[PDB]
Formats: C-alpha cells, structure tokens, sequence
C-alpha cells in the first residue's frame, strides 16, 4: 500500500545567526514514490530547493534529500510542506534549531 | 520438449505479394525471435519481442514487420515481398539465456510465378553387375524439373517409409535456370530384391502454388503434390 | 555489472 | 557482443579428435553458446557457458573450454563418427537477450571403408528408353570424386548410406549426360571395376 | 570483512502520464557507485562515486544497451502485473527489486538475493538455496512456475555466484582508497528546561561516517531504554550523517546521566556527561 512519510528538517552546520548555512528536509518511509516536497521561509516558497536523487531501502520505501543555502536570523522561520497520496492533508513541518 | 512450430514450412510467394509466417509456442517463454538462414551470414536477428505486444526491430529488421498478439504467438510480416528476402526462417523462444527453435520455413520470393514446376521422377533400377557379385542392389530415385527447389523425398517399401539403407542428396542441384535435380539412393540385400514380393516406391513431394494462388489457364496447376516412381523385385533370369 | 532481467 | 568462426568447413576422419574454433569480442565476459544443426532442421543446444567454471561438458561427448585471455570457446569431441557430420554453430549475447550467430562451420567426417571395391555400373529407368545415369559406389573415404566441367552433364557429390547390416556404409556419386553417347568409363576415367550389365547366360 | 554488491531496480507506470520511468541504482557495501535514470536528458549509466571513473568507454555503453534493455523487460512485467491481478488499466503501478551479492572476507559467497516487489509489497523472491522462489500471493506462482519453466534460477545463479562477485571484487581495487573512509562524530550534549521542574538533556552525534552508530544514555550504570527517544540518523549533506538521543530526567539531577556513542571510527567508544 502507501506509507507515510517521516519528516525531518535540519541543517548541515551548527545553526549561527549571520552565518550561512544548508537547511535540509529529509523524507523517508514513504511509498509510493511521487511526492511533492516544498521548503518554506518565513511562509513563503523558498525559490530553488536542490533534490537529491531519489532512493528506496530494504523494506521498499523510498527517501529524498531537499536542501537550501541559508543564513538563519534570529525572527525568520523555516519550514518543509510534504503533499503525498498518503496524506490527505499535506504536512508542514517547521526547524526547530534545537531538533 | 520445449516445443515451437512455424508455419508454413514452405511459401512460393511473388515480388509484391503479402506474407505472413507464424510461430506457435508452448514454452511459455516471454521473449521470441525471428531469424532468417543464409550462407555466409550464419543465422540473422530480424525481430524479437520481449512478450505480448512487445516488438522491436533486429539486426536487418528493413522489409519485415512483426506482431506479438499473445504469448504463444510471433509473426513475421511481408507486406512487400521482394526476391531478397527468399530464405530459411526460424523462430525461437527464449527465456533470457539459451533459445529454442523450430524447424524453419523455406520461402521463395520469385519475379514471376510461371517459372515453377513440379518434379519429374523416375526409378533406376539396380544393375546385375552390382548384384551378382556384391549381393546387394542400388535402386536410384532421381527428380528432375521441379523449380521452387522445395521438396522432400523419401523412400517406401511395402507401403511402409524406410530409412536404413537410404541417402538422399542433401541440398537440390541446378541443371537449368528454373530447373532443379536431387537424386537418392536405397540399398538393399540382392534377396530382398529378385524378391517380386517386395514392392518399392520413391515419392517427392513438392512443394508450390498454393489452393488460394491463381493460375493461368489450359497448363496444369504447380500446387503442392506428391509424385512417385515405382518398381517392384523381380527374378534374376 | 547488472543482470539481464526476465518479466515475469 | 560479436563472435566469429574462421573456418567455414572441417573435415576429418571418422574415429578422429575434433576442435571447432570460435572467437568472440567483447569488453565484458559474454554469454556462450554452441548448438548443431542436421540437414533440413532447425538448431539444438549442444552446450552454454554463463559464468564460473570454464570447463562445460555437453551432449554427445561434446564440450567447449571458455579462454577469456584468447577470447574463445572453442568447441571439442575426442572421437566423432559419421553421424556428428552436421552444421555447428558458436553463438553469443552479452548487451541484449538474443543470441548474436557466427556463421558456421560445416563439419564432414569421412566414414572409413574396410574393403573398398570401387565400382561403376550402370543402371536405367525402365519407363524412359535410353535413359543414362551412372552408379559410382563403394569407394574410398579419401579419395576424389571429379566432377562436371561444362553445361549439360552432372555428377553428384558424394553422399553415404548406410544399411543395419552391420557396418554398411559406402559412398557413393550418380551421373548422366544429355551427351548422344559416353557411357560411364568416359565420365568416371578415375575408378576401379567397371562392370557391364550384360547380363549372365542361364 | 564482508563486503555486498547490489542494484535497485524500479519501475513505475504513468499512465496518460507516457511510458513508466526506469532507474537503476548500483551499491558497493551501501555506497552509491551508478545509476541510470530513464528521465534524464540522455539517459545513460554514468558513474557517482568518484572511483567509478576509471573504467573506460566500454563498460558506460555496455551497461546502458543493457539498461536499456532491461528498461523494455520491466515495461512488459508492469503490463503483465495488471492482468495477474485484473486491476486498473490507469492506474500507477510499481516494481522494485533489489538484486545482489554478499562475500565474506574469504572470497565466499555469504548471500545472493533478488526481491521483487509490487505496489510496495513482496512479490516474489529467490530462496537461499538460489534454486527456488518463494512466491508471496496466488499472482506470483504465475511467475514461480514460468520462471522454472525457463529454468531462470539456473542462470540468476550464475550471475550471482560469479559475476556479481566478479565484479564486486573489481570495484573494490577501485574503491579501496575510498570506501574505506572513516570519520568519527563529534558528539555533545545540550540542555533544554521543562515544566514540572524537568528536563531534557539531548546528546548529539555530528559529522560521523559511515551511517552505522549507536547513542544510549546511561542512569547508575544500567542504560535507559524507557522514555528515550532518538531521531533516525540523517544525512548533513556531504557525505556525514547526524543523530541525536535524548532522555528526560528531573532537574537538579541530571549529572547521574551519561550518553554513549558507539562508532566504528573511534578507538573507543565515547562518553558523555552534561
Ligand atoms: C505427401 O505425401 C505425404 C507422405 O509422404 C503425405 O503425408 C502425411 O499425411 C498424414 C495425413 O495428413 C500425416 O499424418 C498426419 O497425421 C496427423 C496426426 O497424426 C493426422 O491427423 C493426419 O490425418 C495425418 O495422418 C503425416 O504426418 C503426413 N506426413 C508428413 C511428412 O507431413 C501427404 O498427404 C502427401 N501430399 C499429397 C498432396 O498427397
Ligand atoms: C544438353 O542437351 C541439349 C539438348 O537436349 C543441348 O542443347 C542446348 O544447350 C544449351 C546449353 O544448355 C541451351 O542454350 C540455350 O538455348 C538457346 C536456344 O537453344 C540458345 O539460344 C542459347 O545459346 C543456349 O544454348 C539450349 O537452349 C539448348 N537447346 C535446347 C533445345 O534445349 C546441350 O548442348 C546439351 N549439353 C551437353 C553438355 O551436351
Ligand atoms: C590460448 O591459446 C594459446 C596459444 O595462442 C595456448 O598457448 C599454448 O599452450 C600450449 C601448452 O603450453 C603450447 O603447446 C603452445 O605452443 C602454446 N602456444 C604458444 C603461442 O606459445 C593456450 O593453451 C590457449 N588456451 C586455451 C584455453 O585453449
Ligand atoms: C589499497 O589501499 C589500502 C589502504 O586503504 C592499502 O592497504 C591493506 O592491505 C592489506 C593487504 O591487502 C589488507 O590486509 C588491509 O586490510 C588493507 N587495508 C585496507 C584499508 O584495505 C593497500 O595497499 C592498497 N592497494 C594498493 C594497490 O595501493
Ligand atoms: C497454433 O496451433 C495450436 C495448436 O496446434 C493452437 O493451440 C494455437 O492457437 C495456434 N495458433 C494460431 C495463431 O492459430
């Protein structure tokens, strides 16, 4: 069947305001493989999200790497919004600088 | 077993004709191939197909369509026949190593459809020479004038095929240009023969116009036919 | 290298 | 994926060791194949190499060696008869699914005559008056059947038969001519006996 | 130590949307080495570790006549997989299978495996034995006994016993220099106040490859696996992975909590304390 897809969004380097950093948006355990994985600041569709190639694992699900260069403030937020057949609603899922 | 039959075995068609050769398989094998035989080129892939509405152009897929309706089933189309395409062609199943193929199909693709004839034969019977002094007798079945070189002879003794003692010239020779000559040869002891109880009989079957093929008119029509020459063991007085 | 695959 | 056969006939003698040679190209190791195809059929499998031992073993004696240092697959029987006188084919696949076919190697292994008593008789067909045709038969393995050197005349290439009368092969070559004259001597000058078909007085 | 060669195969049907889009992805002991994409410009295998890059012309056009050839197979399973189980003629449909090789340290072939799946489910799938299947539903028996009936398993085997390992072995001189590669995670531990007089200590694992790691924290010597929670490890982005493991303790008592790590490329397993 379809699997829902696990979300997690991070960034490569230790998060400093004013520095420039990669915000990441991982998904994975999600089946089948058409999804639709949009990064948001501050609300508002980030211009050009890098995807990854798309993989699978062992149990068949697949996964996808989406990532942006950023430079965190101290107010902007940042955000994943996942659309999968899976979900009847799409998925936003905020960083969270601590997670 | 591992079983794929083509059909027909043989075709006397003409340059613009329409020909279709079929293959039928029982193997239940996904993938199929249509080869055509000629000296020099060894066996040649014209299409395959990778199963049911699968189809894609071989090695010299030019002049040929295919058709993969079902599993069991591969044709070759010839919408457009032309002389080149005069040849052996097999079919093969495969199941993605080894292939298996079925007997072929001769098939002649001639610029007119009057040349073709069916076979004169006639039975030469055994010198005494050879059987008085080696006890055994050489009767010779030779044909001569068939054209579309498409037969099959075979020897019949006492209305049964025999096939110890016989050896059949194995391609067809050419005497003329539309004129074709095989020749066999069926020894047997020199008692089996003076034996007038013993009846021998060479048949060649040709084959040539086909039932749905018109012909011209008053001349006989060259349709597929077997033509026999008989003789019968006789006293040596 | 990969394998030759046969459908199934 | 290509493969080739360099020699497109070999003939030996019965009792005889035999090696078909077979070349492939290829970047890759390839599939491998070797079937035999008899006189108006289509071809058998005769033995396969996919990978793993070099060695492969086959029906009737037959076995093949895979080199990929010489790129070959050359094909073996340590002793062949009359009957493994047939068309050997080498076949490859390596991209596609198919099998890509080298041209072919007819092998012709010569039957051997204990006692050869080659003869020339003649013989007619008793339906059509003054029909010539001449039987050569029972001659040497080794030695040369002649044949025609211009049009209306014909001689046949040897062929054997044998009888289940225990060994009972002989070769054997036909002839006739539209010729007004010339008998069998004058076509088959290279023999031995040449028996009349006079018949014996009783 | 054991080593594994192995692609990932899927296909996926689009309906309206065209002919299904093709890909596939070959791994060396988990290590992405080349793929091929049927959606790309001029779709060809092409390398994606580094190393790959010394083989030649050749085995680029070789490997891509066969996926493109193998491209054509699974389009006609796709088709098959609608009749064995009478389902939509558009609807969107999915093939993965995961064929490979696993070799000791001893040159042994230790596993040979090829998994199909359908729709994310078993289908079918080669036993140990690499002489028989196992078919999951009454739709992949068709398969069991049409796959026997070519006699595949003979012929899977092959290629898994010896090419797969042949080839393996071969990546591996290329590889070597890099699939080796080790590199520690620097690990710590931040603190995050809670209400009920709380708290979360979250232990952090950085920068470590390969993805292979383990976190634990530690309350008096024995290891807290109650309400522990810890993320799957993650990808940085550049070829490190990340993870974090957490615990909540009460405040004023967090000192009596250690986190371990435990990575491949640490002379010892690490040690953390707030
Ligand atoms: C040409 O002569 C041949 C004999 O030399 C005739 O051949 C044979 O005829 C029979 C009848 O069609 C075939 O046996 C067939 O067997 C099937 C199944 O057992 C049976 O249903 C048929 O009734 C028939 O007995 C036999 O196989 C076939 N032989 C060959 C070589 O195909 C043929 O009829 C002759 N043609 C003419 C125009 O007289
Ligand atoms: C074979 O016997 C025939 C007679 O039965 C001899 O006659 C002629 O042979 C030639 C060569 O095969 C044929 O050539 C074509 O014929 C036309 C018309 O006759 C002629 O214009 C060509 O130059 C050419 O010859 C010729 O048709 C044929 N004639 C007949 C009546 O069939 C032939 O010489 C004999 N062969 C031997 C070796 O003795
Ligand atoms: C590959 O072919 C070479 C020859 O091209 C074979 O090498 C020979 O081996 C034998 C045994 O030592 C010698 O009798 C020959 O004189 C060698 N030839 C040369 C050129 O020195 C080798 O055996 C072949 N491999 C296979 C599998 O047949
Ligand atoms: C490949 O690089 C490795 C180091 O990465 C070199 O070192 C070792 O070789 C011995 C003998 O084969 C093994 O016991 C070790 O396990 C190898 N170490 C590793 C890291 O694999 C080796 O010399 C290199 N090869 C070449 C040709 O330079
Ligand atoms: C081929 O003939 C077999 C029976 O001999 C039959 O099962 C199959 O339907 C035939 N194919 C065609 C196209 O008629």
């Amino acid at each position: 069947i379809q699997k829902t897809p696990q979300i997690q969004v991070y960034s490569r380097h230790p998060p400093e305001n004013g520095k420039p950093n990669i915000l990441n948006c991982y998904v994975t355990q999600f089946h089948p493989p058409h999804i639709e994985i949009q990064m948001l600041k501050n609300g508002k569709k980030i211009p050009k999200v890098e995807m990854s190639d798309m993989s699978f694992s062992k149990d068949w699900s697949f996964y996808i790497l989406a990532h942006t260069e950023f430079t965190p403030t101290e107010t902007d937020t940042y955000a994943c919004r996942v659309k999968h057949d899976s979900m009847a609603e799409p998925k936003t899922v905020y960083w969270d600088r601590d997670m | 077993e591992a079983a794929v039959t083509q059909s027909p075995r043989n075709k006397v068609a003409v340059t613009g004709g329409k020909v279709t050769l079929s293959c039928n398989q029982t193997n239940n094998h996904n993938n199929m191939y249509w080869y055509r035989q000629d000296t020099g080129h060894g066996l040649r892939l014209i299409h395959y197909s990778y199963g049911a509405g699968s189809t894609e152009k071989g090695d010299i897929p030019d002049g040929y369509k295919a058709s993969r309706p079902s599993q069991e089933n591969f044709s070759l189309i010839l919408e457009l026949a032309t002389p080149s395409q005069t040849s052996v062609y097999f079919c093969a199943s495969g199941g993605g190593g080894t292939l298996y193929f079925g007997a072929g199909t001769r098939l002649s693709v001639l610029e007119d459809l009057r040349n073709v004839t069916p076979p004169k034969v006639s039975l030469f019977e055994p010198s005494k020479a050879e059987i008085a002094n080696k006890q055994k007798a050489t009767l010779v079945c030779l044909a001569r004038g068939f054209f579309p070189d498409h037969v099959e002879l075979s020897w019949w003794v006492n209305g049964k095929e025999v096939h110890s003692g016989v050896s059949t010239d194995p391609q067809a020779y050419k005497e003329s240009n539309y004129s074709y000559c095989l020749s066999s040869r069926l020894r047997v002891s020199a008692t089996f023969w003076h034996n007038p109880r013993n009846h021998f009989r060479c048949q060649v079957q040709f084959h040539g116009l086909s039932e749905e093929d018109k012909w011209p008119e008053g001349s006989p029509k060259p349709v597929t036919q077997n033509i026999s020459a008989e003789a019968w063991g006789r006293a040596d007085c | 290298e990969q394998y030759k695959f046969y459908s199934v | 994926q290509s493969v080739t056969q360099p020699d497109a006939r070999v003939t030996v003698s019965e009792g005889a060791s035999l090696q078909l040679r077979c070349k492939y190209s290829y970047s890759a190791t390839p599939y491998l194949f070797w079937y035999v195809q008899y006189p108006r059929q289509g071809l058998q499998l005769l033995l396969k190499y996919y990978s793993g031992d070099p060695v492969v073993q086959g029906v009737n004696g037959f076995e093949a060696e895979f080199s990929k240092s010489n790129s070959s697959f050359h094909l073996r029987k340590a002793s062949v008869h009359w009957s493994d006188s047939a068309v050997y084919f080498c076949a490859v696949s390596g991209f596609a699914s198919a099998l890509t076919f080298g041209s072919g190697t007819k092998v012709i292994v010569l039957p051997y005559i204990q006692n050869p008593e080659p003869a020339v008789y003649a013989l007619k067909d008793p339906r059509s008056q003054d029909s010539t045709l001449c039987l050569f038969t029972d001659f040497d393995s080794q030695i040369n059947v002649p044949k025609t050197m211009e049009s209306g005349t014909f001689i046949t290439d040897a062929t054997v038969l044998d009888m289940k009368a225990m060994d009972s092969k002989s070769n054997g070559a036909i002839a006739w001519s539209n010729q007004t004259s010339f008998t069998c001597q004058d076509i088959f000058k290279e023999t031995n006996a040449t028996y009349p078909s006079s018949d014996v007085p009783c | 130590g054991p080593h594994s060669l192995r692609y990932f195969v899927t296909a996926v049907s689009r309906p309206g949307l065209g002919e299904p889009r093709y890909m596939e992805v070959g791994y060396v002991d988990d290590t992405e080495f080349v793929r091929f994409d049927s959606d790309a410009e001029n779709p060809r295998y092409e390398p994606r570790a580094r190393w790959m890059e010394q083989e030649g012309p050749e085995y680029w056009e070789r490997e891509t006549q066969k996926a493109k050839g193998n491209e054509q197979s699974f389009r006609v399973s796709l088709r098959t997989l609608l009749g064995y189980y009478n389902q939509s003629a558009g609807g969107s449909h999915t093939i993965q299978v995961i064929s490979g090789c696993e070799v000791g340290s001893d040159g042994r072939l230790l596993r040979g495996y090829q998994q199909y799946a359908y729709d994310g489910c078993d289908y079918i799938a080669l036993n140990e034995d690499l002489k028989t299947w196992t078919a999951a539903d009454m739709a992949a028996l068709i398969t069991k006994h049409k796959w026997e009936q070519a006699g595949e398993a003979e012929r899977l085997r092959a290629y898994l016993e010896g090419t797969c390992v042949e080839w393996l072995r071969r990546y591996l001189k290329n590889g070597n220099a890099t699939l080796l590669r080790t590199d520690s995670p620097k690990a710590h531990v931040t603190h995050h106040s809670r209400p009920e007089d709380k708290v979360t200590l979250r232990c952090w694992a950085l920068g470590f490859y390969p993805a292979d790691i383990t976190l634990t924290w530690q309350l008096n010597g024995e290891e807290l696996i109650q309400d522990m929670e810890l993320v799957e490890t993650r990808p940085a982005g550049d070829g490190t992975f990340q993870k974090w493991a957490s615990v909540v303790v009460p405040l004023g008592k967090e000192q009596y909590y250690t986190c371990h790590v435990y990575h491949q490329g640490l002379p010892e397993p690490l040690t953390l304390r707030w």
